[PDB]
């Protein structure tokens, strides 16, 4: 029943980005007008940027998790789809690949890999076969509400964001600061 | 009058007002001097009279009242402050006060205190309601201080290098080794200066010792 439990994960992931994302457009809209303001104060400026730098960084990181937890559910479902799949329809597919399934369990660590990647290089021949002639379809009946809410892969405002890498030491660092900021801010 | 306006003027218009309201040959004396003659007759006079300034007490609760301006001097004008109200207040040495003050009677050559209308610019039983200093949590310089006005000044150099060397911030132990003939006292000015310019909130003081 994982299936529902990274659902809502992804759900919670989503709400805490666009939370993130909306706090960082404040923050950003905020220090333009301060700066386009009469103000003069120097130490506000800087306190700004370190805001700017810091909710970035957090936005970054939800990004992040945000993808992992939508590619974690994508295969999840995955897995649940082609396991019942198989369960349904499995003893045909091992006929079609039956010169190369006969006594699997006598077989060495070699030929084992060697019959596994011969399998896989002929249902991927099937597959790209099926892809040429391009028949559309849609997603599975059973998951498809799930398939659809979640989307066939993540916006690109999730992605953009997520392309700048961070060394350990700069997340470490961006970490210690954002504890700063939770502890300056609750008080 | 006030203390206040009393203890930042040079001595020249005080001395002319001295000698129009006249008190005597105001001449030959010290400042503190003038200034306790001048209270002494005012006193006499009988308009009430305002004070502030830094209190401190002794060893024995015998508590004085000086001024920031005179560089804390042990003149005359100092305001007496008996253990009694210090007592009730719960005051200390360092605290800002501000209020009426008793003129002196027979017996005594000091200023006394009537009432206090405010302490370190806050409420006298709000700032009663306060935790000593070294029972708060060190913390690291999270604020970041610049010394940079944007101004573009030609002798704002020495103190943009500066943000480029050794960032400052607040709440941290800062320190200078340098040779005689330096010019640290010049850069030391243009910092004061620079954080008074960017930074008119935070409170400033310089001290110089011999
Ligand atoms: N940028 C500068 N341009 C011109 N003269 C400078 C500059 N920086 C320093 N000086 C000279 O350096 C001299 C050093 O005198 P200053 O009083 O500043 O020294 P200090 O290092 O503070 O120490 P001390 O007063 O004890 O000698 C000044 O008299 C000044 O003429
Ligand atoms: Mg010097």
């Amino acid at each position: 029943t994982a299936l529902q439990q990274a659902f809502d994960t992804c759900q919670n992931n989503k709400a805490a980005w666009l939370q993130r994302k909306n706090e960082l457009a404040a923050a950003e809209q905020e220090y333009l007008r301060l700066l386009s303001g009469e103000g003069r104060n120097v130490s506000r400026l800087d306190e700004l940027r370190n805001i700017i730098e810091v909710r970035k960084w957090q936005v970054n990181q939800a990004a992040g998790r945000y993808i992992r937890s939508h590619e974690a559910v994508q295969h999840i479902s995955i897995r649940d789809r082609l396991n019942d799949f198989m369960q349904q329809h499995g003893t045909a597919l091992a006929a079609a690949l039956a010169p190369e399934l006969m006594g699997y369990s006598e077989l060495t660590a070699i030929a084992r890999n060697c019959a596994i990647q011969r399998a896989t290089d002929a249902l991927r021949e099937a597959l790209l076969s099926w892809l040429a002639k391009g028949e559309k379809i849609n997603y599975s009946a059973q998951d498809s509400d799930i398939l659809t809410t979640i989307g066939f892969r993540p916006d690109v405002a999730s992605v953009d964001d997520s392309r700048e890498k961070f060394t350990p030491a700069q997340n470490m660092i961006f970490s210690r600061k954002s504890a700063q900021l939770a502890s300056r801010q609750s008080v | 009058m006030n203390l206040t306006e009393l203890k930042n003027t040079p001595v020249s218009e005080l001395i002319t007002l001295g000698e129009n309201m006249g008190l005597e040959n105001l001449a030959r004396m010290r400042k503190q001097d003038i200034i306790f003659a001048i209270l002494k007759q005012h006193a006499k006079s009988g308009e009430d009279i305002f004070g502030d300034g830094v209190l401190e007490i002794l060893q024995d609760g015998f508590g004085f009242l000086r001024s920031a301006d005179s560089s804390y001097l042990a003149g005359p004008d100092d305001i007496y402050v008996s253990p009694s109200q210090i007592r009730r207040f719960n005051l200390r040495t360092g605290d800002t006060i501000s209020g009426k003050i008793r003129p002196p009677k027979e017996g005594e050559r000091y200023f006394a205190l009537l009432k206090v209308n405010e302490v370190n610019f806050d409420k006298p039983e709000n700032a009663r309601n306060k935790i000593l200093f070294e029972n708060l949590t060190p913390l690291h310089a999270n604020s970041r201080l610049r010394m940079e006005r944007g101004n573009g000044s030609t002798e704002d150099l020495t103190a943009r290098v500066l943000d480029l060397a050794s960032p400052i911030g607040r709440g941290q132990r800062g320190l200078i080794v340098a040779p005689p003939k330096a010019g640290k006292t010049m850069l030391l000015q243009n910092i004061a200066q620079s954080i008074a310019y960017n930074h008119p909130d935070c409170v400033l003081m310089v001290l110089l010792i011999d």
